[PDB]
């Protein structure tokens, strides 16, 4: 669920920058926030 | 809140931690609806405690809640009448052992850590309640100056640049707690004036001098004295001129 | 004695700010006996304010060399007093925009006294702080090379609040040796650690 | 007195009246101890519910002997009975061997006072966490001992209340190599993810020993290795 | 109330005389005395005229110090009456208008701007006391 | 709900309930009054006979503690005749350590710490008892002292103690107790134990009575017959 | 923000306070600091109204004793 989470957050960040694909930043800025602050 | 067992029977722990029994030893301080208030000063230390004479048949001489437990040393109780005095018995005898043993005067702070002491075990073994009193020790110590310590029935002890004990304990604490951000080192004629006006702004009543018992305790006469009522009343005509 | 002088110095305050300097910078030399608890606390007391002082005077001879002077008085006060003596006189004298060009010099003096007193946690900001001197002094290629081992350490320890301002250092270092893709993953670096703690106001504003 | 134990086996084989006394350590404030290489360090949040307390009148760390200190986590009235039986403990040893007590054997004196008040009748285990600090043999010593009477040697821990991530915080942020000044400044780092509000020199208090003894850091001192931390 | 009234009637007119001979420091305290009974009493046309005889007293001797500190000393006042600051502040920026002398006019509009700053019932007097200063 | 079986169990609001239904025991017994006067102090008991067959004396309520000192009790007899034991041994061991009688106000302070010793613990029950102790001489004066169940011991003007203590203290405040002697007041203490006295309720009382004062140079004694007789017609009369 | 302060009012006293209150608390101790001014005819908040309202809308029981830490 947790490793879930993070794609869908992952997605979240490219709305963030206005992206229509997904870059692998977004999937680490989304490892961070679900794992480390949440 | 959890309960198992005869956690809140004997003093044994509950499954959060807790020990209610010494818990409830704290609501049976306010049993007596009495407030105490003690100040210390640069150079004084100072116990106010109202004094309730419902009936004309009691001797009022004899409804004290200051006791002198050495000369150097007094204390004001607050909650049970009957435990105060056992405690206030207890410290002598230890005040008495202590200069028997060691020479010299107890000071102010080992005097209720062991009185804490002895009510700690109250706490811990479950034959015996813990005693529904609180202590607060002043006097005037010989390098350290004038020192005020509260005994709570918890075995806990700390020293205290103004505090009190009783129903509306929180109430002059906050009171006492702006008057001590003002940091002044008041003189004696201060800490009595304080130490009135806390009582009285708390349970506004514009005490009356037979309604209040002060204790002082000064580097000059290190000696602990009642302020008789013609004493006390020069302290509260000057509150009511100023 | 040396109390006196200090009052005199804060009464000097409200006259001219370097009529004030030649009470404490006396004090400064003045020389000590074994410990003088008094005396110490004074000078301690005295080089703090008259660092401070200078700090809006601006004079460089007389900071930059009180650095470079009181080096044996930091063997004698504690070693908690003296880290903070050693930062708070850096501290001026970097905040201090006026490039005097030994601004290097005197950080990494600081540095090998990190070192040589073993104050890790002293040293690791030392160094991150001679990173930023290193890119304001054009010193690029340098500032690589202590930034990145100064990454290696902090990510052992999971400092992230001094990893993300390193490593935004880098960033920075590289945007201006005109190489975007090492920005960006420098900046992707900071990023992604700022993500995963909080960053204060000042620490996001430089990250955004 | 009561002649009867009041800790008993639950039937999934537990002590429960020790797990509810480790509760009591895990709500009280917090307290760290790190084993640097020099030395040891011992930091509480001594923080009071009003400036009307005198901070100076009662110490969280107390010394037991001229190299030992103590530090906890959990209900102050019972330190203060585990300090003076730690202290008479010491000085049993210290007749009897005209040695001070080594940190060790201390540790399994205090330990095995803790353990009796679990098996004694008319008794509730203590609800403290002790954390023992010494130096002997020319390295340093650092302990804890549970309300249970069981006692772990620890490099680096942290007890009271957010004692878990204060733990956690202590595995990414010490090493073997450390020094005494350096634990200081990360002893009063784990303090401070768990502290809410400032630290300032007086709601900390901080003791360590070396070589020369065990001292607890007087309130200047303290207000020195704060400055560090911001 | 109490109603003193007729009590002030008898004190003012004599220390008024006084006043004029020379004792003004120990006539003030007379007059604090009694203001401090009318204000615990909370007489009010008694509390003012105390009040705007105290800042006429400092004002006809000439005593601009005096007459600052009474004004910040007298709006201090524990629990003051605030209709009793309102006439005294409205005698006192007359005063100013009177007031010829730069820097003497310039330290009693602080004055007076100050024991009537964030203050309701002279609001009124704090902004003409504005346009005064402005005007200056 | 097991907050009130021991005496070392604290109620929720901080109240030992054994030592509160000890009390209970004291209000359910006849009242007893004692005033102290100018000179001395005066104690009064209600002491009714359940049946004839008692003699005229028995469950006497009013005891001899030390030969200076008085006690009043009223609850249950049995705590009461043994907390006299416990007040005859302090006076005694007092004075065969100190080598004089014992001060009334340090006998209640030590007799009220027996008093309380018993409402700690639960191996123990608290005293069903409460009694007043009153003494007189030359130097300390006339003293009255209560002790309850709880341990508490005041000094007293006028106490009363009992089912009827209420109405007793009514009766009390109207005497000017500070300026007359015993002789009068042994009138007034007949007087109030009459009036408080319910005849319709549980009837037939004996009127016990003591002093203690100068005119008894300082001993506690019977109030002699003749006298006592005296009140008796006095009281009697008073009821029209 | 929205209220005519005085510039001796330092919201870091109130702040830094450990009280655990939500925003409607907050609200509360600003919308009690502007009574006090009402009711002593002010239109400018003192630091002495700030004081009196936070103590009167927390007005939190200990609910702690000291001996459990």
């Amino acid at each position: 669920a947790e490793v879930k989470g993070v794609c869908t957050e992952a997605g979240m960040y490219a709305l963030r920058e206005r992206r229509v694909h997904v870059t692998q930043e977004d999937f680490e800025m989304a490892v961070a926030k679900v794992m480390q602050k949440d | 809140g959890s309960s198992a067992g005869f956690d809140r029977h004997i003093t044994i722990f509950s499954p959060e931690g807790r020990l209610y029994q010494v818990e409830y030893a704290f609501k049976a301080i306010n049993q007596g609806g009495l407030t105490s208030v003690a100040v210390r000063g640069k150079d004084c230390a100072v116990i106010v405690t109202q004094k309730k004479v419902p009936d004309k048949l009691l001797d009022s001489s004899t409804v004290t809640h200051l006791f002198k437990i050495t000369e150097n040393i007094g204390c004001v109780m607050t909650g049970m009448t009957a435990d105060s005095r056992s405690q206030v018995q207890r410290a002598r005898y230890e005040a008495a052992n202590w200069k028997y043993k060691y020479g010299y005067e107890i000071p102010v702070d080992m005097l209720c850590k062991r009185i804490a002491d002895i009510s700690q075990v109250y706490t811990q073994n479950a034959e015996m309640r813990p005693l529904g009193c609180c202590m607060i020790l002043i006097g005037i110590d010989e390098e350290q100056g004038p020192q005020v310590y509260k005994c709570d029935p918890a075995g806990y002890y700390c020293g205290f640049k103004a505090t009190a004990a009783g129903v509306k304990q929180t109430e002059s604490t906050s009171f006492l707690e702006k008057k001590v951000k003002k940091k002044f080192d008041w003189t004696f004629e201060q800490t009595v004036e304080t130490a009135i006006t806390c009582l009285s702004t708390v349970l506004s009543i514009d005490f009356k001098p037979s309604e209040i018992e002060v204790g002082v305790v000064t580097v000059e006469n290190p000696k602990f004295r009642i302020l008789t009522e013609a004493e006390i009343d020069a302290h509260l005509v000057a509150l009511a001129e100023r | 004695a040396a109390v006196v002088e200090f009052q005199r110095a804060q009464s000097l305050l409200s006259t001219d700010r370097e009529a004030s300097i030649d009470i404490l910078h006396s004090i400064v030399k003045r020389d000590i006996q074994e410990n003088d608890e008094e005396a110490v606390q004074v000078k301690e007391q005295s080089i703090l304010e008259l660092g401070s002082l200078l700090a809006k005077t601006g004079q460089a001879a007389e900071l930059g060399g009180l650095l470079k002077y009181v080096r044996p008085f930091l063997n004698s006060i504690s070693k908690a007093k003296a880290a903070r003596l050693v930062r708070s006189l850096l501290d001026l004298f970097l905040d201090m925009e006026a490039a005097t060009g030994q601004e290097v010099e005197l950080c990494l003096e600081c540095i090998e006294w990190a070192k040589s007193e073993k104050r890790t946690f002293l040293r690791q900001a030392l160094e991150a702080r001679l990173v930023s001197l290193y890119f304001d002094t054009k010193r690029y290629q340098e500032a690589l090379h202590l930034g990145s081992q100064l990454l290696r350490e902090l990510k052992k320890m999971d400092d992230k609040a001094l990893l993300v301002e390193v490593q935004l250092l880098e960033s920075k270092t590289y945007h201006a040796l005109s190489n975007l893709p090492k920005a960006r993953a420098a900046l992707t670096s900071a990023r992604t650690t700022a993500n995963a703690i909080y960053c204060p106001p000042k620490l996001q504003a430089t990250l955004d | 007195g009561y002649s009867f134990s009041l800790t008993t086996f639950s039937p999934s084989g537990k002590l429960v009246q020790i797990e509810y006394a480790l509760a009591a350590v895990a709500g009280g404030a917090p307290s760290v101890g790190i084993k640097a290489a020099n030395g040891v360090v011992l930091a509480t949040e001594k923080k009071q519910k009003s400036i009307l307390y005198d901070e100076r009148s009662v110490h969280k760390v107390e010394p037991i002997t001229k190299h030992i200190g103590l530090v906890y986590s959990g209900m102050g009235p019972d330190y203060r009975v585990l300090v003076h039986r730690a202290r008479k403990l010491a000085q049993q040893y210290y007749l009897v061997y005209q040695e001070p007590i080594p940190t060790a054997q201390l540790v399994q004196r205090v330990a095995s006072v803790m353990q009796e008040y679990t098996q004694s009748g008319g008794v509730r285990p203590f609800g403290v966490s002790l954390l023992i600090c010494g130096w002997n043999e020319g390295r340093p010593y650092l302990f804890q001992s549970d309300p249970s009477g069981a006692y772990f040697a620890w490099k680096a821990t942290a007890m009271g209340k957010n004692y878990v991530n204060g733990k956690t915080f202590l595995e990414k942020r010490y090493n073997e190599d450390l020094e005494l000044e350096d634990a200081i400044h990360t002893a009063i780092l784990t303090l401070k993810e768990s502290f809410e509000g400032q630290m300032t020199e007086d709601n900390i208090e901080v003791g360590i020993c070396n070589e020369a003894g065990f001292r607890r850091l007087t309130p200047t001192e303290v207000k020195d290795y704060l400055a560090a931390i911001a | 109330e109490v109603d003193y009234s007729a009590t002030v009637d008898q004190r003012l007119p004599e220390c008024a005389k006084l006043a004029k001979e020379g004792r003004l420091q120990e006539v003030i305290e007379t007059l604090l005395s009694l203001e401090k009974q009318t204000r615990t009493a909370s007489d009010m046309v008694s509390t003012s005229r105390i009040l705007v005889a105290v800042v006429k007293m400092c004002y006809e001797a000439k005593e601009w110090d005096l007459l600052n500190e009474n004004i910040m000393l007298l709006s201090k006042r524990r629990s003051q009456l605030k209709q009793a600051v309102a006439k005294m502040v409205q005698q006192c920026c007359t005063y100013v208008e009177e007031i010829t002398d730069l820097p003497i006019k310039l330290r009693l509009i602080d004055t007076l701007r100050m024991v009537t700053e964030g203050k309701i019932y002279v609001e009124i007097e704090r902004a003409r006391l504005t346009k005064t200063l402005a005007t200056i | 709900t097991g907050y009130d079986l021991s005496a070392s169990t604290f109620s929720p609001d901080g109240r030992v309930f054994q030592v509160e239904y000890a009390m209970k025991a004291v209000e359910n017994s006849s009242t007893a009054i004692g005033i102290r006067c100018k000179d001395g102090v005066v104690f009064g008991v209600e002491k009714l006979v359940l049946s004839k067959l008692y003699e005229e004396g028995s469950n006497k309520r009013l005891f001899n503690v030390d030969r200076h000192v008085g006690m009043a009790v009223a609850g249950l007899l049995a705590d009461a005749r043994s907390l006299a034991d416990i007040a005859r041994e302090e006076a005694s061991n007092f004075r065969s350590n100190f080598g004089y009688n014992i001060p009334l106000k340090h006998l209640a302070d030590r007799v009220a710490m027996y008093v309380h010793a018993y409402t700690l613990y639960s191996a123990v029950r608290p005293f069903g008892c409460s009694f007043m102790l009153g003494s007189y001489s030359v130097n300390d004066g006339a003293q009255l002292y209560m002790i309850d169940p709880s341990g508490v011991s005041y000094g007293y003007w006028g106490c009363a103690i009992g089912k009827a203590r209420q109405a007793a203290k009514t009766e009390i405040e109207k005497l000017q107790m500070k300026e007359m002697t015993c002789r009068d007041i042994v009138k007034e203490v007949a007087k109030i134990i009459y009036i408080v006295h319910d005849e319709v309720k549980d009837k037939a009382f004996e009127l016990e009575l003591s002093w203690v004062g100068e005119l008894t140079n300082g001993r506690h004694e019977i109030v002699p017959k003749d006298i006592r007789e005296e009140a008796e017609k006095y009281a009697k009369e008073s009821l029209k | 923000s929205k209220m005519n302060l005085s510039e001796e009012v330092d919201l870091e006293d109130y702040v830094a306070r450990p009280d655990k209150i939500s925003g409607a608390d907050i609200n509360s101790i600003c919308q009690e600091s502007g009574m006090l001014a009402v009711r002593e005819n002010r239109y400018i908040v003192l630091a002495k109204d700030f004081e009196k309202a936070y103590k009167t809308v927390i007005k939190k029981d200990e609910q702690e004793h000291e001996f459990y830490k």
